[PDB]
């Protein structure tokens, strides 16, 4: 599982792989590693699918419910505290991109629960293979179109280069005003 | 009997709640909390060998938040300690400081649970709450021993209440720190004192300086 | 419950006294050679299985305890007393000294509702038979000779009339049979009594066979 | 995992010496060359630890919080028995060989298991081999201060050279009728 | 150790080795393994000394309060079943022996809590050895003379053939009343 | 009204006050303090010609012993508690219990009973008499109050003993134990007496030697 | 209405709380004075039975001081609460407690019991104080049902209002360095004077009896 | 609850009355047999309306009858079932009527004693095995009996029963005395087996008692 | 959580007495702590007790049992029989079998002729004519076997017996490393309980 996301000139742009695997044989032609925690904040987890569907469910509802309970748009860092606190109680990395009162923030979250704000990120088997191409071409304040093409490039590289990663891609531009998803980037 | 306990009337109207409000309304420590344009003032009269230097109603419960309190004093120190507990748990859980109303969900709900549950007595204290919101608009709320997140552009509490609503209206027709604080200190004069603004540092909530008490009072 | 009276006596527990007066009588007499233990057996209805109901019981093998007042509360206190005064001997052979069995039962009896019963526990543990009345109030006391039930109101004097320490347990049997036959309406027979004994030697608890009491009378 | 290799204590009628070096090796190597392992629970009582550090400060705060309530005063004996009782409760644990000492005079040792006892001279940690026998060799009652401290100084002298982990300089305490004195000077 | 029990005509009987060694070393040969519970029933411990002693005394308690409760003697299968019900929570196997039925019943409760009823149980380390003699020399019910010689005999071969058990012999024929008692030293002749 | 969970308009609690209306029925007991010794006599009331009278005295520890005079059950419960506590003390610290730590503890138990509504106040008041070094006499009112004493008498017609206490210094003739005990038997006037101090700890001279000592008041 | 600690009166007063003021109004005086060079709490207990000792004042640390008035038991228990609090804070924070936070802690402690329908409020007002050169002397008096207040010296207990004429000479009361005592001994027209001053080394101390002599012999 | 100055308990004395006004039941006893017979009134149209009145079987070798509240009876009885099963588990042997009378008594008492619980409204009576019968009053007392009657007007049935009493008798004829004391809820404990007596079987006898009283 | 120490405490019932001797020396795996330790405690009355397990368990176990005898005697006003003492020990010890006390233990008392109870760590108690425990047991028991019992071949004069104890132990120091040269020796003749610091 590659998952790559990167900040542009006003919006985070996340992109991720779409192919589950049992370890030997593939067990799915497709999956959703771009869950929608809220209109202007999403998570892209990598790891065991089970744990991921779990904590993303519990997260989505903690955040949507808390948003119902208060005026403020659930600003991106609260999701990071909730998630990291949950993982800290105890195997699933995440990469979450949202836009808010601050900048288009993007975070990466380690399996032990560690958090970091990041300019651009990847996780999973493809991470290495994504750190290679991603870092080389990155520039702060890219035109969002540059995000549109790049993140697909680093994803495709982190696809072709791993046995454990493959299949069609999907990408989204989390503007603060709106998410703009597309089901198959490919 | 219905009066001896927190239960409904034959008329369907709760009693002991009204009595707790008499506790506040006979506490006789009036306090005017008016919002200012891009700021907000909260004032109270500070009322022997006793120390006026100690006395206050105003109290902060985070840097951004300060809540004047009136009523039975022990309940006040308790509701303040509860308030601080509340903001600390929210910050700890979520990494954001509470919006003033978010602190009023805790203040007003904790103050509420007393009302149904017959045992523990209804809350005997009330007061304003002020703080800069995530929205840049300053936020001034209130609460009642009966649950109320309220909501105001201006408020008064204590022995005086809606008596001074019409009095406040005259400032409301004229409602910067100069311009707003004078409305408050006058509103004490209109019907020493201790003044408290969030706009010192525009987000940090601090009681205004002692040396600068007089200059508004003499202007 | 424990609302102290202005008079200073505890209310509840002082209301609970009367329950023993409901009690049918029994006369325990510690003696130099044992403890005799008599009680009414004429309590019986004509059609209850004859003599199939004992007032006198046995907390342990060498303890026997006639009861006052409510039959139920007595059945409970005897239940827990059997349990505890057995549990005392869990690996070491000695059975609980009577004074301390009774001390248990009372120290529990102190603290629902106060028990309506009084007990007359007896047994041989120290070189010498013991006779302990437990008041419902939890006050615990060692008589040499004593009686329970409402008939104990005036029958007690009779003990004062006759009680010398120096008696063969048989002499004591005559004595307690005297005092208890006196308060009965029926001329005493084995259906009028349910006598038991704990010897200074045998130390064993033993309800008398009816043939025995029929023989002495 | 900080550790303090040794502590010793010795007594004579006019008072009771008790000393240790200030090193606090953090595994293979020294971290704190100036740690304070000797600690003063009472004007007539101190605890000296020689094992893992954290546990030692833990027991330090415990004995103190335990004291202020009683501050007749809590005897060194009661302090020692509370100490051992704590180790043995913990066991069923904390790593130290804390010794209690103070005042007539009282020295008591406690092994890690809550094993404990009382003697005229006690040594703790690496000292036991490299100081105790020597300090078992020349020890005598009613040593004057000069005799005694020159004796313990001969012992720490043997020790710093033989013990793998010691500091050159010794925090040192003597308990006297006047009150406990924690000498500042180190060597 | 080594424990034996069997029922001939006149009753159930109990036999045992008094040795109680902690490892190769012998802690004691004075040790008594036979224990009475209710006035008529009794059991023999085998295996660990402390746990077996504990459970026997515990059994004495539970049985005693029951016996006080109903004011009578409980059947042997009861006393078996209580240990079967408690031991299953966790020791050492045991044998029980008593009179409720016109014949004395015999039982054997495993440390596993397995319960078994039968005619000539034996346990302990040396059980196998006397346990041969119990059918080679007792296919069927016999006499008290025959029986005390029998148990003394089978214990003797469980004494010679096994180093883990020995010491004194201690046979206890049980009458319909209570029981008898016999103890011996070496009997090689 | 009618529960110790509320104060009277006077400002008094009645329930706890009723405890002394309990204790006055109890038989008098008296105590004397020689400089190195303490002597405590009781009075064992006899319910019948055949009753053997109960013993007021107990023996909580080596040098500690007590003399409760109120309802017996609470008294025994306090004894079992004080004994279990002294033994917990020694079991912890290989040391005899401080007497005053004990008094402070038992008195804490009284207050814990006389504050909580559901638990009734004790109808008994201990008169502890002991020392861990120098002789002492403590009294515990059926509440959290406890007082040290030089000489104390309490229960029934203890009034005679009280007025009599003024007639002798507690140690007007301390130096001899026989002087002491004769003051004890005068002050109070089978009946009990007990002795504790210096070398011999607690002791109960209820022997026939005491029976000999009885004539000494009239000898 | 007056029957509950919790139920409000029709006029919002809490009569059951209000009675604790009566209790304390009758109970023994316990002045605490403040010098401009220290603090001196004192007591005048008015309780042959021992007369030698019955200290009301007690500390939570060798520097902080407590004094009370009212039921002895409840206050002794609150002193236990304060010891455990100061020591808890010393276990957590490796320092001695500021007097202020301890005072608010006891405010909450005493306050809690008022809210519970079964629970009985404590009947004892509590002075708590400390003085250091840097930590200037302050005397917090705690009336039950909260509202602890800082003071320059408050008399509490039975006769406090008639002593306030003397304490109101607090200019003269602050004038003293170590002779405020000698003034008090005539002013008041068993006793427990103490020390928290520079000469005290700021640590609390019972005033020396041969220092007590100059006061009594002064007139 | 609480003692009145007399020392009598009220909730219990009140509690009895629900039995002192309830459907009558009786038991007649002998060696290996006993006749338990109650009476319950129901609407004629509804044959199924009280298959519940019928005498309960706590164990194959045990049997019960009761009078008072049914709603409380179902509770007590179930506790009895669970308990006979518990004893029969811990012993691997059936519960003697003695021990179960003791257990049930301990319960009814317990509720009278410990707080938080309303006292029972029922009076029980139990047959088991030789065979012997135990009646248990709401107070928590219990007693062996040779014959007894629970229910409304128990005294007429019972004291008239004394006028007719005779001990051991016939397996069938011992039934007749129950009727002579007492539609009908008949059951016969025998062979340590409770049995629901055939409806028609007694009909012959049902005739004679109807007419021996007439002729 | 267990360390081995050799308290070598031995009991020995005389014809009208009991004798309980023990080396005082304490020791770690191979180094002597105190030269002098109390391996024997006095139960409050006519009986005493010894052990040889790890010293924490020795001390805390003797503490506990002392607390129990003191509590029992104060609650019942009655000094316990020796049997209730040892039985109570089986109780306390088995109550913790899942995490056993390491202190193997010895009791010596009189019933009014030294009734005795030596036993294993979990309370498997036994009476005996004599007793030994600690690392010095296995060595001395044959010496005690023959001096008094003559199972394959007058034995309790106080002088002759204290002598047998003496020579048995003094020999025990020689062949064993854990046994210390000092010995306490108690003697519970019916009058009272003597102590001896013979070494
Ligand atoms: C990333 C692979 S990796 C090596 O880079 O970390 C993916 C992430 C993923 C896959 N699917 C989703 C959906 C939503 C979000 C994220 C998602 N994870 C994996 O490839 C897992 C490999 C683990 C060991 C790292 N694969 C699985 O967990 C298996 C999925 C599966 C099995 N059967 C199926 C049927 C239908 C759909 C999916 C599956 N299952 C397991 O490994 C079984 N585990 C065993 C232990 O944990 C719980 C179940």
């Amino acid at each position: 599982t590659t998952i790559c996301g990167l900040v542009c000139q006003n919006a985070v742009i996340l992109g991720a792989d779409t192919r589950a695997t049992e370890g030997p044989i593939v067990a799915d032609k497709n999956c959703s590693k771009l869950h929608y925690i809220s209109k202007n904040i999403w998570c892209a987890g990598a790891g065991v699918a089970g744990d991921l569907e779990h904590t993303t469910l519990w997260l989505q509802h903690n955040v949507e419910l808390h948003r119902l309970n208060t005026n403020t748009q659930p600003r991106v860092s609260m999701c990071v505290s909730r998630l990291t606190q949950e993982l800290f109680k105890y195997v699933c990395a995440i990469v979450l991109g949202g836009v808010d009162v601050n900048g288009p923030q993007l975070y990466g979250i380690h399996p032990h629960g560690s958090s970091c704000l990041l300019p651009f990120t990847a996780l999973g088997s493809g991470s290495l293979n994504a750190m290679a191409v991603l870092e080389a071409k990155y520039r702060d304040n890219m035109t969002i179109e540059e995000g549109k093409n790049l993140v697909c490039e680093a994803i495709c590289a982190g696809i072709f280069n791993d046995l454990g990663s493959g299949g069609n891609v999907d990408i989204c531009v989390i503007t603060k005003d709106s998410y703009q998803h597309i089901r198959p980037y490919k | 009997y219905d009066r001896h306990l927190t239960i409904f009337s034959p008329d369907g109207n709760l009693y002991q709640i009204e009595y707790a409000i008499k506790a506040v309304k006979n506490t006789n420590i009036t306090s005017v909390g008016v919002k200012g344009e891009n700021c907000a003032v909260i004032i109270s009269q500070k009322k022997k060998l006793l120390d006026y230097n100690n006395i206050t109603n105003i109290y902060n419960i985070t840097d951004e938040i300060g809540c004047s309190m009136v009523g039975m004093p022990g309940d006040c120190l308790s509701m303040v300690y509860k308030a601080r507990s509340e903001a600390s748990e929210f910050l700890y859980s979520n990494g954001y400081n509470v919006n003033a109303e978010t602190l009023c969900r805790n203040i007003c709900d904790k103050i509420q649970v007393y009302t149904q549950h017959a045992y523990m007595r209804l809350h005997a204290c009330s007061g304003m709450i002020i703080g800069i919101d995530e929205n840049n608009k300053p936020e001034l709320f209130k609460f009642d021993p009966s649950g109320f997140c309220a909501g105001y552009r201006a408020c008064v509490i204590g022995n005086k209440e809606q008596e001074s609503i019409s009095v406040l209206e005259r400032l409301l027709e004229k409602r910067d720190i100069r311009n707003t604080t004078i409305l408050a200190i006058e509103a004490l004069q209109t019907i020493e004192i201790e003044v408290a603004i969030v706009s010192t540092k525009n987000r940090n909530f601090t009681q205004i300086s002692e040396k600068e008490i007089d200059n508004y009072l003499t202007y | 419950v424990n609302t102290f009276s202005p008079e200073g006596r505890l209310f509840q527990v002082e209301y609970a006294l009367g329950a023993i007066k409901l009690g049918s009588t029994a006369v325990g007499i510690c003696v130099n050679d044992g403890v005799i233990l008599a009680s009414e057996r004429r309590i019986s209805s004509t059609l209850i299985e004859k003599d199939s109901v004992e007032k006198l019981l046995s907390i342990d093998d060498h303890i026997g305890c006639a009861m006052s007042g409510l039959m139920a509360d007595a059945r409970t206190l005897i239940d827990y007393a059997r349990v505890e005064c057995n549990h005392y001997k869990f690996i070491y052979n000695e059975n609980i000294n009577i004074k301390s069995c009774v001390e248990l039962i009372s120290e529990l009896a102190l603290d629902s509702r106060p028990f309506g019963v009084a007990l007359l526990i007896g047994g041989v543990d120290k070189n010498g038979p013991c006779l302990w009345y437990t008041e419902p109030s939890g006050t615990n006391t060692r008589f040499s000779a004593a009686s329970i039930g409402s008939a104990q109101e005036g029958a007690e004097l009779l003990l004062q009339e006759n009680y010398k320490k120096d008696m063969t347990f048989e002499q004591a049997e005559i004595l307690a049979l005297t005092v208890l036959r006196q308060v009965m309406e029926d001329k005493l027979s084995t259906s009028n009594v349910e006598i038991c004994a704990i010897k200074k030697s045998d130390q064993t608890f033993y309800k008398y066979n009816t043939d025995d009491i029929s023989r002495i009378i | 995992v900080v550790t303090g290799t040794s502590v010793i204590a010795i007594k004579y009628k006019h008072g009771i010496m008790i000393a240790a070096d200030r090193k606090a090796s953090y595994g293979s190597y020294a971290k704190f060359q100036n740690v304070e392992r000797i600690f003063k629970i009472n004007n007539k009582t101190v605890m000296g630890f020689s094992g893992e550090l954290a546990d030692a400060q833990y027991l330090h705060e415990l004995l103190t919080r335990k004291n202020i309530n009683n501050l007749d005063m809590y005897t060194p004996q009661h302090y020692h028995s509370y100490v051992s009782r704590v180790f043995y409760v913990r066991k069923n644990p904390l790593f130290n060989n804390i010794i209690i000492a103070g005042i007539d005079l009282y020295i008591g040792f406690v092994d890690m298991h809550g094993t404990n006892f009382c003697d005229d001279y006690i040594t703790t940690g690496y000292a036991r081999y490299f100081a105790l026998t020597l300090l078992r060799d020349h020890y005598k009652d009613n040593m004057t201060e000069e005799e005694a401290r020159i004796l313990i100084n001969e012992c720490l002298r043997i020790l710093y050279f033989r013990d793998a982990t010691s500091s050159n300089f010794i925090q040192i305490v003597k308990v006297t009728s006047k009150g406990v004195e924690y000498e500042e000077p180190y060597i | 150790t080594t424990t034996l029990a069997f029922k001939f005509k006149d009753g159930i009987i109990v036999a045992v080795d008094s040795r109680a060694s902690m490892g190769s070393f012998i802690s004691s040969q004075n040790v008594e393994k036979i224990i009475e519970i209710n006035k008529n029933i009794l059991g023999t411990m085998a295996g660990g000394a402390a746990d077996c002693l504990y459970w026997e005394k515990y059994l004495g308690k539970i049985i005693k309060i029951y016996e006080l409760r109903n004011n009578e003697k409980i059947s042997v299968r009861a006393a078996s079943t209580i240990l079967s019900n408690i031991l299953y929570q966790y020791c050492c196997g045991i044998i029980l022996s008593g009179y409720d039925h016109t014949g004395f019943n015999m039982f054997y409760v495993d440390d596993s809590g397995k319960k078994v009823e039968g005619n000539l149980f034996s346990c302990g380390s040396g059980s196998t050895y006397a346990y041969s003699i119990l059918d080679s020399a007792y296919d069927y019910n016999l006499n008290l003379d025959q029986a005390v010689e029998l148990a003394r005999n089978a214990i003797y071969h469980a004494t010679f053939r096994d180093g883990g058990s020995g010491g004194k012999v201690r046979v206890f024929h049980i009458h319909k009343n209570g029981y008898d008692k016999i103890i011996e030293g070496e009997d090689v002749f | 009204d009618t529960d110790n969970i509320i104060y009277s308009p006077e400002g008094r609690l009645y329930q706890v006050e009723y405890a002394s209306e309990a204790i006055k029925q109890g038989t008098c007991a008296v105590a004397i303090k020689s400089k190195d010794y303490v002597v405590v006599s009781g009075l064992k009331k006899c319910i019948s010609k055949l009753s053997f009278p109960q013993e007021k005295i107990f023996k909580i520890d080596d040098y500690i012993g007590i003399s409760m005079s109120g309802i017996t059950s609470d008294a025994k419960v306090l004894t079992k508690f004080m004994q279990n506590e002294c033994l917990s003390h020694k079991f912890l610290y290989n040391e005899n219990i401080n007497i005053e730590s004990l008094v402070r503890s038992v008195a804490d138990k009284y207050q814990k009973n006389t504050q909580k509504s559901s638990k009734r106040a004790f109808g008994v008041g201990l008169m502890i008499a002991a020392y861990h070094n120098e002789p002492c006499i403590f009294e515990t009112r059926p509440n959290g109050s406890y007082f040290e004493y030089d000489a104390l008498s309490f229960g029934a017609r203890s009034h005679a003993s009280k007025t009599y206490l003024e007639k002798n210094l507690h140690l007007f003739e301390e130096c001899s134990l026989e002087e002491l005990i004769l003051h004890c038997l005068k002050a109070l006037k089978n009946t009990a007496l007990a002795v504790v101090g210096k070398n011999h700890p607690w002791q109960e001279i209820s022997s026939l030697q005491l029976e000999e000592y009885l004539s000494k008041v009239k000898m | 209405y007056d029957l509950s600690v919790s139920t409000f009166s029709p006029d919002g007063r809490l009569y059951q709380v209000e009675y604790i003021y009566k209790s304390i109004n009758n109970n023994n005086t316990a002045l605490c004075l403040e010098c401009k060079d220290g603090i001196i709490c004192c007591c005048i207990n008015s309780n042959m039975i021992k007369k030698n000792s019955y200290n009301r004042i007690y500390h939570v640390n060798n520097n902080i001081i407590i004094t009370y008035s009212g039921f002895d038991g409840d206050a002794r228990n609150i002193i236990d609460r304060a010891r455990s609090e100061a020591n808890t804070y010393y276990y957590n924070f490796h320092t001695n407690i500021p007097l202020h936070i301890l005072v608010n802690r006891i405010s909450l402690y005493i306050h809690a019991y008022t809210l519970y329908w079964h629970m009985r409020p404590f009947a004892a007002s509590i002075i708590i104080s400390s003085f250091n050169e840097k930590d200037k002397g302050d005397i917090y008096c705690i009336e039950p049902n909260g509202a602890c207040y800082k003071y320059s010296g408050i008399v509490i207990g039975k006769n406090k209002e008639m002593f306030k004429t003397e304490i109101e000479k607090k200019d003269y009361k602050d004038i003293n360095v170590r002779d405020a005592i000698e003034d008090i001994y005539k002013f008041i027209l068993l006793v427990n004077f103490s020390w928290i001053c520079k000469e005290s080394s700021y640590e609390f101390q019972n005033i020396h009896e041969e220092i007590l002599t100059p006061a009594l012999n002064k007139a | 609850t609480v003692f009145s100055p007399d020392g009598h308990l009220l909730q219990v004395e009140h509690a009895l009355e629900a039995v002192k006004k309830g459907g009558c039941a009786v038991a007649i006893k002998s060696s290996n047999f006993a006749v338990l017979a109650v009476e319950k009134k129901n609407i004629p149209k509804l044959q199924n309306p009280k298959t519940t009145e019928k005498l309960i079987k706590l164990d194959e070798h045990n049997c019960l009858a009761f009078a008072g509240l049914n709603a409380d009876a179902r509770v007590l009885v179930n506790k009895t079932r669970l308990e006979c099963q518990r004893y029969y588990l811990n012993m691997d042997e059936p519960a003697p009527v003695d021990y179960i009378a003791k257990y049930v008594a301990k319960v009814q008492q317990k509720f009278t004693h410990r707080g938080g619980v309303r006292p029972f409204g029922i009076a029980t009576l139990i047959a088991g095995f030789e065979i012997c019968i135990y009646q248990t009053e709401p107070s928590g007392i219990y007693a062996a009996w040779k014959a007894q009657a629970i229910g409304k007007n128990a005294k007429i049935v019972q004291e008239f029963l004394e006028k007719n009493y005779q001990e051991n008798m016939e397996q069938k004829d011992c039934i007749f005395l129950a009727l002579k004391a007492i539609n009908v809820e008949v059951a016969l404990l025998t062979e340590k087996d409770l049995t629901f007596i055939e409806e028609q079987e007694i009909n012959s006898m049902v005739e004679l008692i109807d007419q021996e009283r007439t002729k | 959580p267990y360390i081995d120490n050799g308290g070598t405490v031995i009991g020995l019932t005389g014809k009208d007495y009991v004798i309980l001797a023990a080396d005082t020396r304490l020791s770690l795996s191979y180094s002597i702590y105190t030269r002098f330790c109390p391996k024997i405690s006095k139960l409050t009355d006519k009986c005493i007790i010894g052990s040889s397990g790890m010293q924490s368990d020795i001390k805390t176990l003797h503490s506990l049992l002392q607390k129990k005898i003191q509590l029992f005697v104060l609650e019942h006003s009655h000094y316990p029989d020796i049997h209730v003492i040892a039985r109570l020990l089986c109780v306390i010890l088995y109550s913790r079998r899942f995490f056993p006390y390491y202190a193997f233990n010895i009791l010596a008392g009189v019933d009014e002729k030294g009734v005795l109870y030596n036993y294993d760590s979990v309370g498997s108690y036994c009476e005996a004519t004599h007793s030994c425990v600690g690392s010095g047991s296995q060595l001395i028991l044959p010496i005690l076997d023959n001096r008094v019992e003559q199972k394959n071949q007058t034995n309790f004069n106080l002088g002759d017996d204290i002598n047998f104890v003496k020579d048995a132990i003094t020999s025990a120091t020689e062949r064993d490393i854990y046994t210390g040269d000092k010995t306490l020796i108690y003697v519970i003749d019916k009058m009272g309980i003597n102590v001896n610091t013979l070494d």
